[PDB]
């Protein structure tokens, strides 16, 4: 991936920012790091073999619930350029007035 | 119950008891300990959570789910036979009928040698945190607002830093408050009083409710006409 | 108001301005320090009252992993504490350690005797436990192994000898205030013109008592010399 | 690469699709390639999946500069998805190679683009100010559609696609149009 | 779409298991 | 005269600017004079301030769709300003005049054009993405950032540049981002 | 980047093809 | 995935690179 | 000496062993002798057991570099053994004497290395996160699962194999592949 | 053995550093020091010639009950190089391009 | 170019080092020019410290194969530092070029590799293991002891070296082992 990993490094090390700033952290967040790594390693190892495209589309969509779950994992940011409503720059541009049988026509 | 049991984080009690200038080096930890004795004390059922584990009995033994405090019922897997409270005092002792159960710790002792038994048991409800997680009723919250004052003031008066008066104000106020609150946990609501109702009248008299899980104890008698 | 404020007023109300004088500043600050300690046990232990803001200081602490008595195997679990000796505070207010954040955190100070026992409750596992040891150290214990990476935290409360735990403040915004003169007193408004009356009654009639003034390896006091 | 228009047409029986390659000077050498429509079911991170909805080679079209620039209305009833409840994720590829002044970034072979219906939603905004002519009161199922737009909005902009798909089949499947 | 050398080692090590030696056959 | 695509790169190295006349056959005699880059510390109500972050005249270049049609892919780095906690003002100065008979408004010699990075203000939103899908309660924090992104873009798309950054120091300023590595990656 | 089963397949498969 | 022609290139030749 | 590579093959019908001995200059004098097989039953701390598994000798195979490198794919359901359960300890002896010059600590004649089938851990891994999937909630027995994985490799790590046998026969001995 | 010395000497060195320390220690773990030190004696005396293999593997699993009971006794670690999951480093090299009827070769 | 086999002896004698030339036919002209091992005490952002632990120059040799795979087995007594409480950064400089064609990223002059003794490591993580056992308790040691040694890990495979070293003086620093015995011992 590359990207797991910088996430487990980032929780971790926001895990043990916070347990040096406080001395203490919900182990229901541990758990969801656990979890997290524990991916991170199977899917970079010797096991990631065994993963077809629909096992790729549930892991994916079971780490996501651990995005937003606390405040060690972020949501991802991927380099994205689109939208839901797009934006239209085509140009009309008809020929000396003219039309066809039923229609406007252009270049 | 009339109300609902609404759950919300335990310093609830925090923000209120914290308005008193007296009360103001009380903290998390105090409110913890103190949360669980009132909980106890009132030994409300609403309060807990109604849970359903099944276990394995590896001789007349069987080991006990982690969070359970009390048990509702055991039956047995299977047949879903209910059991009883076991009298008997050489239960799995040999020398040289009906199953029944006895718990202790993490251990329940049956009569039976190699079943699956099905406990419904009560826990606390928790937080994200693995701490307890109060009712936010207002008289739930002022009873135990009122518990926490008065086991601090009793401190304060063991020293001599409250009046006697200001004591046994808080007594009399948490005295009323608990009654009450005890009134509002325990009081059937309407569908409560139904299934009260249709265990009261009986031409016919249902007595083995037990066998089952009291499934049928707020159920209607029907007598056909003739 | 600051110690310089305090220190000058009791210096005048005595009119001690010379340098040629046998009371210094120095006897100042430690009467001041001692009657304010005075002060606040006669106010605040005789029944529970409110105390103000103005009683207290947070000192700053950096912690340490110690052992519980050496490096043994079976000497027990260890503790983090303070590098340095923290001051002893006064009974009397609402002492808080706190993790740089007042409004956040749940660090509780409690009695030595009570910590030899803390954490047996289950739902108490989690809470790390601080109080001062006959060592003159703050020590902390707890049954999470997560709280010995705790690296620094702030101790507010009354504490008994000013001057200590004026000298253990975390730094403020500006900086580090070097002279003690130049830090905030840690007294309510109300209680100074008290402390600063009995102060100058300390100090009256001594001010005006003879000396053994002559050098004549002879004890000159009995003749009011 | 870039898209020119990237829409369901609005008698919602095509989608269409209106790619060009990008003008600058360093740019000649690159062409486009294919077009691969997936929609929410089909959907994984790492490119195209395997049976995608719908694979377009552009060779086949054409017998250079036309195929720098494609153009396509896909009937979507051909392509058996609804199209009110259908998202189609558009991927793009370029069968070429940029110049070696190309600045730091800019050689992105894969383009994505997200496409829905817009008249359910549109729809659904009517019914609701319809609702709220009458006493001059705001429904929060309104509020909370207008944020869950947002938030779809959000996944989509960030390239978080599975929770935007989440979102979608959780809020907005139930679709008439 | 580059391939690091990453890749190409669970290529090689995927390639492994189908492919034997000359002692094989 | 119109921006056909202005934008500051993912990667936090590059502002984009790819500015064009018209296509309307008024517009031949007008052609590109300048582009000046401005921050928002160094704004003024009325064109360019005197102390701009970067000029570029189009004249100094081959001399006619070249000069009608133009494109910028400054490094941030060189201007020594943040990607991120800094919002661009592009002028576009125009050179010539429009034949007449053009509907008046059009001929407008000079655009402007505002620039900012929306990355680290979705980094923002991220973290009260998840407040939509919890009901009982309003995503406050979602409705905050949604309403701040929202001001400055009516803010600038009304003509109303001071309250932009006006809203801009005091929402944005603090944004941070990493920093573009300056030796180039391996990728593609 | 991540392969899984299937990218593998064909990844060998056009090896073989080609061999 | 969907693999490109020149990533089919691109794998036989780092494979032959071991030739 | 050491493993090239020690597993069981992705078809859970083979249990791969690939054994070489180390290249130094020292080492020229030293080849293999044989290889023995133990499973969680069988197993013994003081070298291979009685009655072991599977004996192999390899002067059997070869007709003096060739004895240096020895590769085996034993079929599973040939050694009347369940390749979803089961630990294989494999044991590799050396028959020769290194150089006077081997460094303190290399001259180790026997070596161990031991197999488990990560297929079922692979799917029990799947069904949690099919789990997690609804209502985001992690299971505790996935995070039971992971740390008494951690748990046996850090007894395998550590030399003590009887305590992993325990926890495997404990915890991982009902699996399904 | 050799080992069950160690573990015998350094179980009752910190038996009696812990009396030295404290004046206490749980005659629970003096129960788990005395079957230690009587297995070790056993095994390193005249009836170690009683033990067959099946007696070896149940005295060993009886004596890791012991392992990490107290703070005396620890688990023993012995030189291994071995995991659940190993690493491959074997190498591809084709044959001009070649492939056997069905399937690739290498050297 | 790449690490074989990197490791410290579990006698706690040697510090193991086995790299050789990735086989590759672009990999021809590039050599080994010399191996330089640093500790975290003497760490430096970009490349080795001016102040090594030990240089070894490859080509004091024989002058090709030979020069391709190079193997070290230091006694870490004469480099003076103790084998558990000290975390070694291997730098490998290579000498050559390599030839035209090859993707870029695998050009890379310079490669670094981290070696630690897990064995401290593993004794303290044997205190926690029991814990698994029991259930109705979070197994709060072991989980804090993963964490620990997988922290240094991920820094280390991350790159981020100096967090690294601020993990491992915080965590691992005070680690105790026995000493290696100078006389050595009969076995085998």
């Amino acid at each position: 991936m590359d990207k797991m990993l910088e996430i487990s490094e980032e929780a971790i090390t926001r895990y043990f920012t916070t347990l040096s700033q406080f001395g203490y952290k919900k182990y229901s967040d541990v758990d969801k790091i656990i979890v997290l790594f524990f991916m991170e390693e199977m899917l970079a190892g010797e096991m990631s073999y065994y993963v077809t495209q629909d096992d790729y589309r549930n892991i994916v969509n079971a780490l996501y619930c651990l995005a937003g779950s606390t405040c060690m994992i972020d949501f991802p940011m991927f380099e994205s350029y689109d939208t839901l409503v797009h934006s239209n720059n085509r140009t009309f541009v008809p020929r000396i007035t003219e039309d066809s049988i039923l229609r406007s026509t252009e270049d | 119950m009339v109300n609902n049991i609404n759950w919300v984080k335990l310093p609830v009690i925090l923000d209120r008891l914290l308005r008193h200038p007296l009360l103001t080096d009380l903290n998390l930890e105090t409110a913890i300990q103190y949360t669980l004795d009132f909980i106890s004390a009132m030994g409300l059922p609403n309060v807990y959570v109604d849970k359903i584990e099944t276990i394995d009995i590896k001789e007349y033994r069987g080991e006990l789910p982690c969070d359970l405090i009390s048990i509702n019922q055991v039956r047995l897997h299977k047949n879903g036979i209910a059991l009883r409270a076991m009298t008997d005092n050489f239960n799995a002792y040999p020398t040289h009928g009906e199953p029944s159960f006895k718990t202790q710790g993490r251990v329940i002792f049956t009569s039976i040698k190699h079943e699956k038994v099905d406990i419904s048991y009560k826990a606390i409800m928790l937080d994200d945190e693995g701490l307890p997680l109060i009712p936010d009723n207002p008289i739930f919250l002022k009873t135990l607002e009122l518990y926490i004052k008065k086991e601090w003031f009793t401190i304060l008066f063991d020293m001599g830093k409250i009046s006697p008066a200001v004591l046994n104000n808080t007594q009399q106020e948490y005295a009323f408050k608990a009654g009450q609150c005890n009134n509002e946990f325990v009081i059937p609501s309407v569908s409560e009083m139904e299934a009260i109702t249709n265990m009261w009248n009986q031409l016919i008299p249902r007595v083995t409710e037990f066998r089952r899980g009291f499934k049928n104890l707020g159920d209607k008698e029907y007598i056909r006409v003739h | 108001m600051t110690y310089n404020e305090l220190i000058y007023m009791v210096l005048d109300e005595l009119k001690l301005s010379s340098d040629d004088s046998y009371y210094t500043p120095d006897h100042v600050i430690f009467l001041l320090v001692k009657y304010r300690s005075f002060l606040l046990k006669q106010r605040y232990s005789d029944i529970k009252k409110q105390i103000p803001d103005s009683d207290y200081q947070s000192i700053c602490l950096d912690l340490i992993e110690v052992p519980a008595i050496s490096g043994e195997p079976c000497e027990g679990s260890s503790y983090l504490r303070s590098k340095n000796k923290v001051p002893t505070t006064m009974m009397i207010g609402n002492p808080r350690v706190y993790p740089m954040d007042f409004y956040q955190g749940e660090i509780t100070y409690i009695s030595r005797d009570r910590m030899r026992y803390v954490g047996y409750n289950k739902f108490l596992r989690n809470i790390i436990y601080c109080s001062k040891a006959p060592d003159g150290y703050l020590y902390f214990k707890s049954w999470n192994p997560q709280f010995l990476h705790l690296e620094k935290v702030s101790f507010n409360a009354i504490f008994e000898d000013a001057k200590e735990a004026s000298e253990m403040a975390c730094p403020e915004e500006n900086g580090t205030i070097c002279k003690l003169e130049d830090k905030e007193f840690p007294i309510e408004d109300a209680l100074v013109p008290p402390l600063i009356e009995l102060v100058v009654k300390e100090l009256r009639g001594p001010e005006y008592s003879p000396k053994d003034e002559d050098n004549n390896a002879k004890d000159d006091l009995p003749d009011a010399r | 690469m870039h898209f020119n228009e990237l829409r369901i047409s609005q008698d919602n029986r095509f989608l269409i699709i209106d790619v060009s390659v990008d003008n600058q000077d360093y740019f000649e050498d690159v062409l486009l390639d294919s077009i691969v429509i997936d929609t929410q079911d089909t959907f994984v991170m790492n490119g195209p999946s395997d049976n995608p909805l719908y694979i377009y080679n552009v060779e086949d079209a054409y017998d250079t500069q036309q195929m720098k620039n494609v153009r396509l209305e896909l009937n979507i009833q051909d392509l058996k998805v609804s199209p009110c409840s259908t998202m189609f994720f558009v991927y793009v590829k370029s069968k070429g190679t940029p110049s070696t002044d190309t600045p730091c970034g800019f050689d992105k072979d894969q383009i994505l683009g997200t496409v829905i219906n817009l008249q359910p939603i549109y729809k659904q905004t009517l019914k609701y100010l319809k609702e709220v002519e009458c006493d001059c009161n705001i429904p929060k199922g309104f509020i909370d559609m207008i944020l869950k737009l947002k938030a779809i909005e959000l996944c989509v902009r960030t390239g978080n696609y599975p929770q935007a798909i989440k979102y979608w089949n959780k809020f907005f499947i139930k679709n008439n149009c | 779409m580059f391939f690091t050398q990453e890749d190409y080692r669970k290529i090689e090590k995927w390639l492994l298991a189908n492919s034997r030696k000359d002692t094989d056959f």
